[PDB]
């Protein structure tokens, strides 16, 4: 149909899951020069690390995290995922992960947490969802390569482990998203597909998605 | 001002 980063995945699906499953363990330098949260919270304008331009500027109650895209890689297609914590644990949660979010093997360039000094305890990107990952297809004709699907699973894996060794308790995971019962605090949702209102209609649209069923099966 | 969106 009109092709799309999506069509691209229905089409190759199979060949995608197989390609996907023979693929050796993905390995990701972690940062160590990186700011705490507390560092994070005071980014303001702008700050730098690893690549990262970083800002706690105003307008929303994130602070930013964008590393220039390649001149290779394809437009955003709607794939995202939230991680949810317990609201108390989000400054020890961002530490655990900030090797890995400013990885130079990471396959996220785009990210966002909230800054948990700027929204209302019982918020919605207060109770869970304080992370957000952006993805985005590889390949310059917008569509994903296995090679990165296995990245970025393998990464949101490893973000779900380090969670769990650190013993992080869990947050309460937004309506508008998704997750099998093996992810404790990663979920999903398209952007292009799906509002932030839950409802199990949308979450069953979701399960359905060639991209999130690639990233669990 | 609380809206996760990529842009």
């Amino acid at each position: 149909e009109i092709p799309s980063t999506n069509k691209h995945l229905k089409n190759n699906f199979n060949s995608l899951h197989n390609q996907m499953r023979k693929m050796p363990v993905s390995h990701f330098k972690e940062a160590l020069d990186v700011p705490d949260y507390s560092g994070m919270r005071q980014s303001g304008f702008f700050a730098m690390s690893q690549g990262f331009q970083l800002n706690n500027h105003g307008y929303d109650v994130f602070i930013h995290a964008r590393r220039e895209s390649p001149q290779s890689q394809g437009k955003f297609a709607g794939d995202k995922f939230h991680i949810s914590v317990l609201r108390d644990m989000v400054p020890q949660a961002f530490q655990a992960l900030s090797g890995l979010l400013f990885s130079e093997d990471s396959p996220v360039d785009k990210w966002a947490v909230t800054d948990m000094e700027k929204v209302v305890q019982q918020a919605r990107v207060s109770l869970g969802a304080q992370f957000t990952l952006y993805i985005k297809p590889d390949q310059e004709n917008s569509q994903y390569s296995a090679s990165f699907l296995h990245k970025t699973r393998q990464f949101i894996e490893c973000l779900e482990s380090r969670l769990s060794e650190n013993g992080v308790i869990s947050g309460q995971c937004p309506e508008s998203d998704v997750h099998p019962e093996n992810w404790k605090y990663l979920s999903y949702r398209n952007e292009l597909r799906s509002g932030r209102d839950g409802g199990e209609m949308q979450r069953q649209a979701l399960r359905e998605e060639p991209f999130y069923r690639l990233m669990t099966e | 001002g609380e809206a996760t969106v990529y842009a």
